[PDB]
């Protein structure tokens, strides 16, 4: 799992 | 300002020789690099900008564009396992675990999001990520007497990041990695956010999910109490991951598999085999099935939690994967238990499910219940009741579908279908 | 069949 930041 | 810039204004802005026009240029990269429908990331990357942004994380002097630099690398290190390499090859490793130690919060979270995308990748970044010392630093910003002073989104970003380091395999976690981060994420399990403890749990079912040894690290620091209590939360992303983690500690040892019956994990199985997300379902009768596979005192622990009728339950409606895994759990019941035991498992109508399941179009799960009947008319051969077997069989068309699978494609299906026809049916 | 089977072995 990788993660965006909006 | 730095709304909608092109990829071109920016790379203009960042080469210049002024620091503020690089900054608004870095924000506006943030802001393109940020935006819901199909960021240009590969545009940013063939534009030559990231080893742009790995410098202006070292700019101590400018915490602006150390912070705009961090996210902007963040929203690339979380894309494809190209652009994370990306990230990484531009030296971004080290740069953002000096951004740990920032006295600037909203940087050192950026830093935290960034590791954890990059050890997230899989296992060779991750142990990259260790080499280059992330552990401590990670650890100390943790280092707190009491988690509720932190900021709620710092400390489930930490969480987070500390899951992806205790995540994948081939090869799995270095063991010293483990037994450093592990008092940690024993603390995060007993803090009181939903998210924090969601991924506590998944960073305790990566670090269950190998050989023996890896579980004994985790079981030996008393954990399981707290992962029985976790498997009875009403949220289902706790609930999951710490079904999960349950699950990979019952495939231990048999002492393993007892520290989970003595903290009462078997008093949740009601809900668990029919709950109304079928994954839990399925992964709680597979769970149910190694714990079948134990000891007879711990098959009657089974027995005496009134279980076994929850496993006719789910063998008799479910989805296939869990009737698959039903299956497994019978089989092994019937391979370890006890005559009173077995006898016990047909009393509470084990046979007409059984029976049904032999009309699947999955060779498994035909080998699996056939060798269930044999195990079970070995036990009423042991009390001369293989007759009343027979006409149990008999009656629900168990015989028809024995009888027609003497005709199977397969080669075990065959010879165990042959074998019982002609034992206690001609 | 006898055998704890792991996350893998069974999906």
């Amino acid at each position: 799992r990788k993660r965006k930041w909006s | 300002g730095t709304v909608n810039w092109s990829v071109e204004d920016i790379v203009k802005g960042i080469n210049s020789n002024n620091l503020e026009s690089q900054l608004q240029a870095t924000q506006a990269a943030r802001k393109l690099l940020s935006r819901e429908k199909q960021p240009p990331i590969d545009n940013i990357i063939r534009a030559g900008l990231i080893p742009k942004f790995v410098s202006f994380l070292g700019k101590t002097d400018c915490s602006p564009i150390q912070f705009e630099s961090a996210w902007a690398l963040t929203n690339i290190a979380s894309g494809t396992s190209e652009q994370t390499k990306a990230v990484v090859d531009g030296g971004a490793i080290p740069a953002f675990i000096s951004l740990l130690a920032s006295p600037h919060a909203h940087i050192s979270e950026q830093a935290v999001w960034a590791l954890g995308n990059i050890a997230g990748d899989g296992s060779a970044f991750r142990d990259l990520v260790i080499k280059h010392g992330a552990i401590d630093p990670l650890l100390a910003l943790l280092a707190v007497p009491d988690l509720s002073t932190l900021a709620c989104g710092y400390l489930r970003n930490l969480t987070w990041t500390l899951s992806n380091l205790c995540r994948n395999k081939n090869p799995a976690p270095p063991l010293d990695a483990v037994e450093q981060i592990l008092p940690t994420l024993v603390r995060l399990l007993h803090h009181n956010d939903p998210e924090v403890l969601a991924d506590s749990c998944w960073a305790i079912s990566y670090l269950t999910d190998g050989p023996n040894e890896r579980i004994e690290m985790v079981v030996k620091k008393g954990v399981v109490p707290q992962l029985v209590k976790l498997l009875g939360a009403t949220e289902l992303p706790i609930v999951t991951p710490a079904l999960r983690a349950i699950g990979n500690i019952v495939t231990g040892t048999d002492e393993q598999t007892q520290k989970v019956i003595d903290a009462g994990a078997l008093a949740v199985f009601p809900s668990l085999l029919t709950n109304p997300k079928t994954n839990i379902q399925k992964e709680a009768t597979w769970t149910m099935s190694n714990i079948t596979a134990g000891r007879q005192d711990q098959i009657q622990q089974v027995v005496n939690h009134g279980l076994v009728p929850f496993l006719v339950g789910v063998l008799s409606k479910a989805d296939f994967k869990t009737q698959k895994e039903a299956a497994w759990a019978i089989t092994n019941y019937t391979s370890g238990g006890t005559v009173e035991q077995i006898v016990y498992l047909v009393h509470c109508g084990i046979i007409e499910p059984l029976m049904n399941l032999l009309s699947a179009k999955d060779t498994k799960i035909i080998q699996v219940i056939l060798d269930a009947i044999s195990n079970i008319f070995q036990a009423a051969e042991k009390l001369g009741e293989t007759e009343k077997l027979s006409i149990m069989i008999e009656e629900c068309g168990g015989l028809d579908k024995i009888e027609a699978l003497q005709r199977h494609e397969n080669e075990s299906v065959y010879k165990a279908s042959l074998n019982l026809i002609e034992k206690y049916f001609s």
